RNA sequence: CACCCCGGUGGGGGAUCCCUCGGCCUGCGCGCCGGGCAAGGACGCGGACGCACGCGAUAGACGGCACGAUCCUCAGACACGACUGCCGGUCUCCGACAGCGGCGCAGCCGCAGACAACCCCCCGGACUUAAGCAUAUCACUAGGGGGCGGAGAAGAAACCAACAGGGAUUCCUGCAGUAGCGGCGAGCGAACAGGGACGAGCCCGCAUGGCAAUCGGCAUCGCCGAGUUGUGACAGCGCACCGCGAACGCCCCGGACAGGGCGGCCACAGAGGGCGACAGCCCCGUAGCAGCGCGCAGCGGAGCGAGUAGCGCUGCUUGGUCAUGCAGCGCGAAGCGGUGGUGGCGCCAUCGAAGGCUAAAUACGCCGCAGGACCGAUAGCGCACAAGUACCGCGAGGGGACGGCGACGAGCAGCCCGCAGGGGCGGCGAAAGCGUGAAACCACCGGGGCGCCCACUUGUGGGCCCCGUCUUGAAACACGGACCAAGGAGUG
RNA sequence: GUGGUAGGAGGGCGCGCCGGCGCCGCAGAAGCGCAUGCGUGCGCAUGCGUGGAGGCACCCGCGGCGCAGAUCUUGGUGGCAG
């Protein structure tokens, strides 16, 4: 956590692509202290995950920009959608269940559902 | 065979009732015991090796 | 036998780099019930399938 | 009688729940009696013990000691307090592990936001005792 | 001769590693697997009642399965970051 | 001297007992896979990392939120958040294509693969029972193939009935081990009721003709397409959902109090677990306490089902009997037809097939949860342990064994000897030193010499062949038995 | 009145657990070893040693309830055999 998140959010996503290339960078350095010389044991460690911080926030903010880029979309990208299942993304909507018939319509209609009570 | 009927201070008789006739009933202990051997087994719950073991 | 495709390599070296000791290390850790490898392979005795 | 059914009585997942119980719930675990000078302040029954908390040990070998908590360990449940000591065979004192039950604390520590965790169980203390004085008020 | 000496000669080996089911069951002559039975489609129908307990679903990691065992948990709210976007319209 | 027997000490081994983060069983809950790359696999990923487990080049905690001080073997990390929890990201490669299919289709999609308990469709045994056996039985099972779902399938009568008539399906009870089938042998074997659970009903087709009123796609209010070989209709959903929880002191014993004794206290809490012995009051807990909203609009209604029904033949099936169902083939309908335990014909009665959908009651493994007159490490799952592991097999596959110091605070190496393993004096601890430590067996020591029974003055006499078993008959030159522990067979 | 195979019957002994009921245990439970006693017998009780946390008796109820054998099963160990 030598990298926090907190920067990171400052940061655009084309920055912080260059960001996480230099810290690959200084990883490839440390790579080679460890072999050569004695580290601190956890600097490998920091430097693998502030990587990752990286990394991550730049998908956190690269599904923010592109859901806003295609949110009024016809078909939005298939990373956009929620993943629920492939059953429950081939299930008919509930608009789609309740459709009924022109005679199941009109039946409803005409004798609607009653509210009463019975009493002897 | 009258008993009373106590209040919460617990010595005050506040009735006299009469024996209810359950209470003089002869008391059959081998009827109660064997009823007792069926009632016992009541919430008996089953165990059973697996049908694999 | 010195001729070997690709996956027979990576499988013949993954076998090797696991064919380890405990690091000695590790027998100070508590609750370390483990005193040797029991899954150590000899090549002469056991034998490991990578055709 | 616990009349819950959802929540075991069964002795088997009871201590299975205790041995693998995980980080913060065997924080709440380790939990010790505070003083009576503490309880008239705070007023909940007991804590989760910390570091730099000063005890007084209540039971077992050590019993009648005042001294802080100098490491708490989670794994195997065991509290170490200064001056509750015993020494090695080449001189080097080692602290001796106390269950947190058998520990009163006598001064609660308030350093690292720990003044808010105990403001904040004291205030829904107060808080859930309000409601139940109005709803025996009714 | 049938025996100790013939056992000299087993130097072939026609089983060698499935690139499905990764056991040293797919036969080099049969371009068969004899345990998954690839290159069929569908698995081999498994020899024995114990072989779904060693090479069925569930004795492997059940990488995507373990995932929508927490997502359905939860009633499949999905991705985070998009979660907060789809609540704000 | 050896040998044997008995005891003592020491071995040897792991029985017993006590324990149990495990199993088993029952109930409940959940019932959610997959080109958005599944199941499974391969290979990699830790500072020191083999195994296990975790993970995927963002590779041994990346983000958000919650938590709030430790994690630890070393080194280190840590309020700029340790250790955690919940959720989300990332998620290599092999493994689902000679792909197949839908839609005018700039293109967008679907199918494949997994799952195999439950359920649906097809295929379909034999052992077995019949004291043989061939039909029968096992069994329309096992098994194989295919296919779904959270349930499935079924389902709104071409039904039951014969009454004073009932009224979808499914399930339970019951009819009923009945009617019946059956080398009428072995055996097999339903249905209507009555009672109940649960309840629910609907639709397409022959829709206007003063104009397809309908739909799909798009780069969208306009094109293009579908379509007259005929398109056409909205009543149901959603959110919120806590944190706190009462009450104990002294004395004794002890390594330690939860024990004993005395005295209290709390209890809508005396369920359970932890804590150095057995705790309502030490701890975790336990009893106890908290809800709501938003919706429902219109315009056809007599439409009707053909290579079918039925008949004939055949094969299968069924309790189904001059045919119950199913199929194939031949024949092939009707305006009235089907049916009436099932020959034909006639009556009378009752329904409307050959098109479609439909909750609930019903079934069920994994998994989660909770229980139990279950089992307690040769038991219980194969696995309480680096178990589907080690290991074996070319392969399909096969598949074990192994639990326990203590207050996880101490439990060391001081001196003498030995190259060393170690030994001896010591050391820690209440003790054990990875609980208890049976027997077989063994070392040494001590005592004694029938293998047993009887008798007594203990070494003599008298009586005794090797048990089990089958057998007319066993000491048998009948068979099984080296020893010991544990397990081990009339149960449901 | 007194034998007894196959066999039947009765009454008890013993084991795991149950519903009760009397109790015991760190001032030492179960288990184990050796003794003594009781008992026709199944078996029971005690003493001493060990052990270190549970157990006993009786009444009930459930039963995977009693071993010398099965070329029994599993484990251990002998003789053979220095
Ligand atoms: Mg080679
Ligand atoms: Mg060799
Ligand atoms: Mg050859
Ligand atoms: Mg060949
Ligand atoms: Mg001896
Ligand atoms: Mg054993
Ligand atoms: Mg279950
Ligand atoms: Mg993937
Ligand atoms: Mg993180
Ligand atoms: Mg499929
Ligand atoms: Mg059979
Ligand atoms: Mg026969
Ligand atoms: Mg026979
Ligand atoms: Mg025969
Ligand atoms: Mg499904
Ligand atoms: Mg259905
Ligand atoms: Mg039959
Ligand atoms: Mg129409
Ligand atoms: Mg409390
Ligand atoms: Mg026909
Ligand atoms: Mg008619
Ligand atoms: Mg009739
Ligand atoms: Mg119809
Ligand atoms: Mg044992
Ligand atoms: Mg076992
Ligand atoms: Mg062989
Ligand atoms: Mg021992
Ligand atoms: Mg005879
Ligand atoms: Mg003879
Ligand atoms: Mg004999
Ligand atoms: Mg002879
Ligand atoms: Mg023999
Ligand atoms: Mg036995
Ligand atoms: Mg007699
Ligand atoms: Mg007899
Ligand atoms: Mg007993
Ligand atoms: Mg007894
Ligand atoms: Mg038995
Ligand atoms: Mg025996
Ligand atoms: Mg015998
Ligand atoms: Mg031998
Ligand atoms: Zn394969």
């Amino acid at each position: 956590m030598k990298i926090r998140t907190l920067e990171l959010r400052e940061k655009s996503v084309e920055e912080l692509e260059t960001l996480a290339f230099s810290l690959k960078e200084e990883l490839l350095r440390l790579r080679q202290q460890k072999n050569t010389q004695t580290l601190k044991p956890h600097e490998i460690r920091v430097m693998r995950k502030n990587i990752a911080r990286v990394l991550t926030v730049r998908t956190e903010k690269l599904y923010a920009e592109m859901y806003e880029k295609h949110k009024n979309d016809k078909r939005m990208p298939k990373d956009l959608r929620p993943r629920l299942t492939k059953a429950k993304r081939m299930a008919l909507t509930k608009r789609q269940l309740n459709m009924s018939v022109h005679s199941v319509c009109k039946r409803r209609r005409a004798y609607p559902r009653m509210y009463f009570s019975y009493s002897e | 065979d009258t008993v009373n009927c106590y209040g919460i201070d617990g010595e005050t008789v506040e009735k006299q009732l009469e024996m209810p006739d359950v209470l003089r009933v002869p008391i059959r202990k081998d009827l109660v015991e064997d009823a007792f051997r069926c009632v016992r087994m009541d919430n008996r719950q089953p165990y059973a090796v697996s049908p694999n073991a | 036998g010195s001729r070997k495709t690709e996956i027979i390599k990576t499988r013949l070296s993954r076998a090797l780099v696991r064919n380890r000791p405990i690091p000695v290390w590790k027998r100070r850790m508590r609750g370390n019930t483990q005193q040797y490898n029991m899954k150590r392979r000899h090549w002469r005795r056991n034998k490991l399938k990578i055709y | 009688m616990k009349f819950n059914k959802e929540k075991t009585a069964s002795r088997r997942k009871n201590r299975k729940a205790h041995f693998t119980a995980n980080s913060t719930e065997r924080r709440i675990r380790m939990s010790s009696p505070l003083s009576k000078e503490l309880r008239e302040k705070y007023g909940f029954r007991s804590f989760p013990i910390r570091r730099n908390d000063k005890v007084v040990v209540m039971k077992g070998r050590f019993k009648g000691n005042t001294g802080t908590v100098v490491e708490v360990r989670r794994k195997m449940y065991k509290v170490y307090v200064d001056s509750c000591e015993a020494s090695k065979m080449n001189g080097r004192k080692v602290r001796v592990g106390i269950d947190a039950s058998n520990l009163k604390i006598i001064e609660l520590y308030q350093g690292d936001g720990r003044d808010k965790i105990l403001e904040r169980k004291m205030n829904n203390r107060r808080m859930q005792m309000e409601r139940a004085a109005k709803i025996k008020m009714e | 001769s049938k025996g100790t000496s013939s056992f000299g000669k087993k130097n072939k080996r026609n089983h060698i590693l499935c690139v499905r089911c990764g056991s040293m069951s797919y036969h080099k002559q049969k371009l068969r697997c004899s345990s998954c039975g690839y290159p069929e489609k569908k698995l081999r129908n498994r020899g024995s009642p114990k072989a779904r307990r060693r090479r069925g679903e569930g004795t492997g990691r059940m990488r995507h399965l373990k995932k929508v065992r927490r997502a359905a948990r939860n009633g499949f709210k999905g991705n985070a970051i998009l979660r907060a976007l789809r609540n704000a319209n």
